[PDB]
């Protein structure tokens, strides 16, 4: 509800802040409080009281307030601090707590690094079940900004294909997986299928091929 | 030289009726012509003196005790007399030999709204004795749980404030005060009038 | 110390949502509990709290489907919801929530806070009171207070997040296959296709792998059904020498199954 900016980016080692714009009964109220959203973990207690910090907590962040507005304020950017935040406070009672919209941080300046690709077949068990599953899998790029294509002999295959939508490492690199479902009628039929992927212009493929 | 009349009556400010102030009148000529003359005084009463056979009277030590009260306060400057500036804040005695002369005071001690910068003592835990000042601020205990130097309830500050607002009826707007309170010792008489 | 919850992953449409919540380290009379959600994509959206006193504060808008209970002696507190709809399907956390309401007593403009005898104040009491303008003194007029409220609120401590799907589709287990294999490393695997719905574990030796162990996010098949992948970085000496095995839980269909990467 609370109206924050839908994205914000800094650099490593640099400063950056995010708004939280409410109203009189809400925000202007103070006891603001933000929360640190990294995925894949459940979230964290950044500050709490406008500006205090919850136990635990690093003192690169901290919390600022101007009437009906908050901002959340860090320097010494790190890799592990990309993720969304979230600011709230009450509203007319000490039991109606009120999030804003989130906002999405992008921690620039962090090493591009090109993807590592696996490719499996599909496994004779599976085949034995009449079914055909190539699996693309890929681990440790940055940014998540990556495309995948799946060519039958060395020509593009548009039908059986549905990939992920990238997801974090533990070291803040992204990770992704990729599916080829076919008949067995079909990969038995061909000599080559290639996964290639697409990373910031940078191709990097790997090719597997039906044997006995 | 003559006495100091003006600076007292003609002053431009008094004291709390609770602090009233008392100047030392001494080796002068009172004449008294002025106050015969200024008209604009509302009250003006001797006691153990004729009040128009002044200025052929010796007196070996005057004092001027001027303070400010409220008109309904004004009858109680008076010997024998009893309320609440009678008994908590100045006291005259029975035998009191000397004049008390006050006037309205309202173009000067009220402001719009309130003027509550004169004080008077509400709670004491006995009656003054005469010529006496009380200046403390020690709480007084109005109920029966000890105070013990501490405010509360029923642990009064015992000082009150004037609400002397222009607007109000003449006996509620404030009054000046003055008593010239008149010693005959024996001694040497230091102050006469212009005759004698 | 730490929240731990539980309850259904799956529930019809329409049908009544049941949920609760332990604690361990501490218990049901030192904080008060709160739930949250998110529907991913969308923002968090608060629910209810329920604190050490025992009565509840909800979501105004959301109010009208909800309910809070509680009972201490198992550590327990549990959360309903009534015409669950799929908007609902989303992530559900059990806090630990800090609250209090607070007053504030200030005076209007020409007044302050003070005792008869003039000294500030700051209470509510033993003859304190807004007294007017220049004053001093025990019956000088006061006037009417006014009194302001601020709310604290703020979550000092987070569950793990429960996953509730909303579907009328059944919990299908899922088909769990092997995926068998310039730096000496060697690739192994577990494809764990159609099921339905997320969540999925996915131990290596039941636990004993650790470093090396990527599993990844799963994809939504147009079927309708899920499916993802565990993959294992090894040393390519140690194939056939130790045996792998992949352990995949899914408890919704009720089905553990292990399987090893043959050679
Ligand atoms: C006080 O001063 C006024 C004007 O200056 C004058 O009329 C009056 O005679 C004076 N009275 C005394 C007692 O000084």
């Amino acid at each position: 509800v609370l109206n924050q900016p839908s994205s914000v980016s800094g650099s490593l080692g640099q400063r950056v802040s995010i708004t939280c714009s409410g109203s009189s009964s809400n925000v202007g109220n103070g006891y603001v409080s933000w929360y640190q959203l990294i995925p894949g973990s459940a979230p964290r207690t950044l500050i709490y009281g406008d500006t205090s910090r919850a136990s635990g907590v690093p003192d690169r962040f901290s919390g600022s307030r101007s009437g009906n507005t908050a901002t959340l304020t860090i320097s010494s950017l790190q890799a592990e601090d990309e993720a969304d935040y979230f600011c709230a406070s009450a509203e007319d009672s000490s039991s109606n707590a009120v999030f804003g919209s989130g906002t999405t941080l992008t921690v620039l300046g962090q090493p591009k690094a090109a993807p590592s690709v696996t490719l499996f077949p599909p496994s004779s068990e599976e085949l034995q079940a009449n079914k055909a599953t190539l699996v693309c899998l890929i681990s440790d790029f940055y940014p998540g900004a990556v495309t995948v294509a799946w060519k039958a002999d060395s020509s593009p295959v548009k039908a059986g294909v549905e990939t992920t939508t990238p997801s974090k490492q533990s070291n803040n690199k992204y990770a992704a997986s990729s599916y080829l479902s076919l008949t067995p009628e079909q990969w038995k039929s061909h000599r080559s299928y290639s996964c290639q992927v697409t990373h910031e212009g940078s191709t990097v493929e790997k090719t597997v091929a039906p044997t006995e | 030289n003559l006495c100091p009349f003006g600076e007292v009556f003609n002053a431009t400010r008094f004291a709390s009726v609770y602090a009233w102030n008392r100047k030392r009148i001494s080796n002068c000529v009172a004449d008294y012509s002025v106050l015969y003359n200024s008209a604009s005084f509302s009250t003006f009463k001797c006691y153990g003196v004729s009040p128009t056979k002044l200025n052929d009277l010796c007196f070996t030590n005057v004092y001027a005790d001027s303070f400010v009260i409220r008109g309904d306060e004004v009858r109680q400057i008076a010997p024998g007399q009893t309320g609440k500036i009678a008994d908590y804040n100045y006291k005259l005695p029975d035998d009191f030999t000397g004049c008390v002369i006050a006037w309205n005071s309202n173009n000067l001690d009220s402001k719009v709204g309130g003027n509550y910068n004169y004080l008077y003592r509400l709670f004491r835990k006995s009656n003054l004795k005469p010529f006496e000042r009380d200046i403390s601020t020690e709480i007084y205990q109005a109920g029966s749980t000890p105070c013990n130097g501490v405010e509360g309830f029923n642990c009064y500050f015992p000082l009150q404030s004037y609400g002397f607002q222009p607007t109000n009826g003449v006996g509620y707007q404030p009054y000046r005060v003055v008593v010239l309170s008149f010693e005959l010792l024996h001694a040497p008489a230091t102050v006469c009038g212009p005759h004698h | 110390v730490q929240l731990r919850e539980s309850g259904p992953s799956l529930v019809k449409p329409s049908q009544t949502l049941s949920l609760t919540c332990t604690a361990s380290g501490f218990s049901l009379s030192d904080k008060a509990v709160g739930w949250v959600r998110q529907a991913p994509g969308k923002a968090l959206e608060w629910l209810g709290s329920i604190d050490t006193g025992g009565n509840t504060g909800y979501n105004p808008g959301l109010k009208s489907r909800l309910s809070i209970t509680k009972d201490n002696s198992k550590s327990q507190v549990s959360l309903s919801v009534s015409s669950v709809t799929t908007e609902d399907s989303a992530t559900y956390y059990c806090t630990t929530v800090h609250q209090r309401t607070s007053e504030k007593r200030s005076c209007p403009g020409g007044s302050s806070r003070r005792y008869p005898s003039g000294a500030s104040c700051d209470v509510s009491g033993g003859a304190c009171a807004c007294y007017v303008s220049n004053c001093r003194g025990v019956l000088c007029p006061t006037l009417n207070e006014i009194v302001a409220y601020t709310y604290e609120w703020h979550v000092d401590a987070w569950g793990q997040g429960l996953l509730v799907t909303v579907s009328s589709a059944s919990t299908k287990g899922p088909s769990v296959f092997p995926l068998a294999p310039s730096g000496g490393t060697a690739a192994l695997g577990c494809l764990v296709k159609d099921y339905f719905p997320e969540p999925v574990t996915v131990s290596w030796n039941s636990g004993a792998l650790t470093s090396g162990v990527h599993t990844f996010p799963a994809v939504l098949q147009s079927s309708g059904l899920y499916s993802l992948s565990s993959v294992v970085t090894v040393p390519s000496s140690s194939l056939g020498t130790q045996t792998y095995i992949c352990n995949v839980n899914h408890k919704p269909s009720n089905t553990k199954v292990d399987k090893k990467v043959e050679p």
